[PDB]
RNA sequence: AUAUACCGCCAUCUUCAGCAAACCCUAAAAAGGUAUUAAAGUAAGCAAAAGAAUCAAACAUAAAAACGUUAGGUCAAGGUGUAGCCA
């Protein structure tokens, strides 16, 4: 009957079962799920299966100065228009499945190391197109509640950097993953450290630190050495702009303690100019590829001192067994210094 | 012509029998209808007044 | 919980018109009636026929103006005259509306044997009462 | 044109005491106002010991020579900020001096917040005040502790927003985050009244100098 | 791989600009195949052309 | 546990 | 056939007081965020409140009551997804 017919909005709402209880509690292993479609997309007002032509609706009202009259397309002509519409209908469907590849991260099914774009513009149109955002951890934590039982939120740890020394990190939490991405991405832009790079490609000196139970041992390296570090450190180093460094992480691999410990050490390092001012002496550099040629990298800003820095006969430095163990002639692991792709 | 005459004219020309009188047609002076709002609290230079 | 004619709350991104926002208990309080005839007044006949005609007249206008209706139509019966007042979006060309008005009037006047007139007020886009 | 604007803004920074703030105060003037009186030794903060002259029978005494040096720097900085038309906000939670500090700010031409400080006032200003609210360029903390003997929330929140802070810091206070700390008495009415006058005279001099500096340079353009 | 995916790229001793991309500018060492991801057949061809 | 993976983002279905 | 795919229309805690979203803060945050002689919370929506109805006024009664809970009830009001019948 014509009186038992409902609108498309009501037909799709029921058929899709989106508002149904089962979907809300996630009680189905979603597959082969119905996909909504708009059926008025390619329909032109005035076009029917019978192929009638209506002046002023689906055909020109006046043609070559002649006032048109009602007409109908021939069976052959109608079969052509019907065929052309089918081609357009199929063309749209194939485009729906077509997608644009995005680079994966550390693994194919993980969010770690995935670029999610720049942070959003600021209050006064402060664009951050020069900044890139990378994900370091996505966790599905749970808070037990009386109303909802186990309740799930998305906790995202991201880092941001412009590749020119400025970088920061933040954590964003929400019930939806997309929201946690926005919260963390725009929060991290408010916590930008500036990291000092020696000659724009490496740290000024070796850095050893313990943050909580995570240990990091970074080493200054020459050009062309590349990043040989934890995958998270490679991601953060690319954001900062460091190009050549070695690092080892031991103890707990907590991503937050590694991110906080990394920025802590990298932000509290000492540039050569700072050391020259503190001690009043020239800072000289000796490269083995330049021979004995002395290279002055920093000169004291004020008055140059005349008391030589004391050189002990035997220094009391505290050495790490791992570094010293190599020069003692002990064997390294089979996993050490394996051939890897350029980082 | 006054505000009282306006309300009488609008009630004749647009008869509404809605019980709530906030929902009935109205042609009131803008001061009565538009909520008077606190103005800007600082100048162009940005110094609060 | 009552579900009748109630557009529910989401996250503040759902536009709703004035008609949709108000639940059934606001009928005769904040919003009026879409149809106005004399068939439900006391001691009056032919309520069933006026109600059946309205149901059809609303499905007819939806199909005849697909995607061009900004809000529900208003039906006004005076004597044997029928008047259809519809808010219609400005999607179609102007001459197309003149075709559908002449067609829908003649067809519905020869179907119910009464003079039927169509009144169209064009809006630039749907009017949003509130975001719920 | 461009030279005049450079002269107005760049000339003041070539003189050690462009506004002559040294004359406003003296070690004797501070000693009359009881600015050398500190809390008992038990209430002493570890980061205030540099500024303490000694312990006179349990009561820490504040060196008024360090106070004079630090006050000169703080008053000098407050003058250049006022000279450049920056926003200055006086902040305190001591209720005895709430009316005096609000009256001082009004006399200077600046701003005072002596009431309960809302969380997020500076870190979440746009929500609390509006889209394009201009935050203070300098915050003067006549008192750096709240009424529960904890640091005023605006000390950390002004550092988070990178706003310089001139604060009076008594022996029990924490000056580490105060950009220009002024060691001195914060409890006595005569000490607080002296500081309020100094900040008020200084700001009015800097504002007056700018008016005169503009007229002289502006007059030169036609002349 | 980078060489094979682009047919117009040709590993020839005369095409020095291409060969430079496979040699370290700072150390002057030819990169091992895992570094750039070239297949072993092209890496052997690249090494001979650079030499 | 399956639809929260980056598959949809890494394919381009935005 | 399946209300354990659903729309539609309801029951229940319920005339219970909460729900959701945008921000901000934490020597890290699984979460939490109040003190008024105030100590980190803030500015808006839905519900409540108000208002309207029972044809003066009040009170009362109705109506109203969010988001969730019970895979609650209803494929037999109607419509509809999947599967099944078509001498
Ligand atoms: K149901
Ligand atoms: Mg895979
Ligand atoms: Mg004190
Ligand atoms: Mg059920
Ligand atoms: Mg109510
Ligand atoms: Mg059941
Ligand atoms: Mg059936
Ligand atoms: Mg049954
Ligand atoms: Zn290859």
């Amino acid at each position: 009957s014509f009186f038992t017919k409902l609108t498309a909005e009501e037909l799709w709402k029921g058929a899709l079962a989106e508002t149904g209880a089962g979907a809300r509690k996630g009680r189905g292993k979603r597959t082969k799920k119905k996909k909504r479609k708009d059926l008025n997309r390619g329909q032109i007002i005035g076009e029917g299966r019978s192929g009638f032509l209506w002046p002023g609706l689906n055909v020109p009202l006046i043609k070559s100065g002649v006032v048109q009259n009602i007409g109908q397309r021939s069976k052959e002509e109608q079969q052509k228009v019907e065929a052309t519409m089918v081609e357009q209908r199929e063309e749209w469907d194939r485009k729906r499945k077509i997608k644009v590849k995005r680079e994966r991260g550390w693994s194919g099914n993980t969010w770690g190391g995935v670029s999610i774009g720049p942070p959003d513009p600021g209050p006064n149109g402060e664009t951050y197109e020069d900044f890139d955002t990378r994900i370091l951890e996505v966790r599905n934590v749970f808070n037990m509640t009386a109303k909802e039982g186990r309740k799930k939120s998305v906790r995202v740890l991201v880092a941001v950097g412009n590749g020119n020394g400025a970088a920061g990190f933040a954590i964003g939490k929400a019930a939806d993953r997309g929201d946690a991405f926005r919260k963390a991405k725009n929060r991290a832009i408010h916590y930008l450290h500036y990291i000092e790079r020696y000659e724009g490609h490496t740290i000024f000196h070796d850095i050893s630190l313990r943050f909580k139970r995570t240990q990091i041992r970074m080493k200054k390296q020459p050009r062309g050495y590349g990043l040989r570090c934890h995958r998270a450190i490679i991601t953060i180093c690319r954001l900062i702009g460091i190009k050549d460094m070695y690092a080892r992480v031991t103890g707990s691999m907590n991503m937050l303690n590694l991110t906080r410990g990394l920025f802590h050490g990298l932000a509290r390092q000492e540039t050569h100019q700072h050391l020259a001012d503190k001690k009043g002496l020239h800072v000289v550099e000796f490269r083995e590829e330049c021979g004995p040629l002395p290279i002055v990298v920093a000169s004291p800003h004020g008055a140059l001192s005349k008391e030589p820095e004391p050189e002990p006969e035997v220094p009391d430095t505290k050495l790490d067994w791992q570094d010293v163990k190599a020069m003692q002639g002990l064997k390294r692991s089979v996993w050490f210094n394996l051939k890897r792709p350029a980082t | 012509f006054a505000e009282e005459d306006i309300d009488r004219a609008i009630a004749y020309l647009f008869p509404s029998g809605l019980f709530e009188k906030r929902a009935r047609p109205m042609m009131k002076h803008p001061e009565h209808i538009f909520p008077k709002q606190r103005a800007t609290q600082w100048g162009e230079d940005g110094r609060p007044f | 919980k009552n579900r009748a004619a109630r557009v529910r709350v989401a996250k503040g991104n759902k536009p709703v018109s004035y008609e949709e926002a108000h639940a059934p208990h606001y009928i005769a309080h904040r919003k009026g009636w879409l149809s106005l005839h004399t068939g439900n007044l006391d001691g009056e006949d032919h309520a069933a026929e006026r109600t059946l005609e309205d149901v059809f007249l609303r499905k007819f206008m939806m199909g005849t103006f697909p995607g061009c209706l900004a809000d529900q139509i208003v039906l006004k019966r005076r004597a044997n005259q029928v008047d259809i007042c519809a808010l219609v979006l400005r999607q179609l060309p102007a001459h197309k509306f003149y075709f559908l008005v002449g067609y829908s009037e003649t067809l519905l006047s020869h179907f119910y044997k009464c003079p039927v007139r169509l009144h169209l007020q064009t809006v630039p886009s749907k009017v949003v009462y509130k975001y719920i | 044109g461009d030279d005049f604007q450079s002269r107005i803004l760049d000339t003041p920074l070539q003189h050690s005491d462009f506004f002559n703030v040294k004359e406003l105060f003296s070690v004797k003037s501070l000693f009359e106002a009881r600015v050398h009186l500190g809390h008992k030794a038990g209430c002493r903060h570890r980061f205030m010991e540099p500024y303490i002259f000694g312990n006179r029978l349990g009561q820490d005494i504040i060196d008024l020579d360090q106070t004079a040096l630090n006050l000169q720097l703080a008053l000098n900085f407050t003058a250049h900020v006022a000279y450049r038309k920056g926003i200055i906000l006086f902040v305190s939670r001591n209720r005895q001096f709430s009316h005096l500090i609000e009256t001082t700010a009004q006399a200077c031409g600046e701003y005072a917040h002596t009431r309960y400080f809302k969380g997020g006032l500076l870190t979440n200003a746009q929500l609390l005040f509006g889209p394009s609210v201009r935050l203070p360029d300098l915050i003067i903390f006549l008192h750096t502790l709240n009424n529960v003997f904890e640091p005023h929330v605006a000390v950390r929140d002004a550092a988070k927003m990178n706003i310089p802070t001139v604060g009076i810091v008594d022996t029990n206070c924490n000056p580490c985050l105060i950009t220009y700390p002024i060691p001195g008495n914060d409890d006595s009415p005569q000490a607080i009244q002296l500081f309020c006058k100094l900040f008020r005279t200084t700001i009015n001099r800097a504002k007056e100098k700018r008016r005169q500096m503009e007229a002289l340079h502006r007059l030169q353009s036609p002349k | 791989c980078p060489i094979c995916r682009d047919h117009k790229l040709h590993v020839d001793f005369r095409n020095v600009k291409l060969l430079e991309q496979f040699v370290c500018a700072h150390t002057g060492i030819i990169f091992h195949a895992p570094y750039t991801g070239v297949c072993m057949k092209q890496h052997k061809k690249l090494t001979q052309a650079i030499q | 546990h399956r639809d929260a993976s980056p598959r949809s983002f890494l394919l381009g279905e935005e």
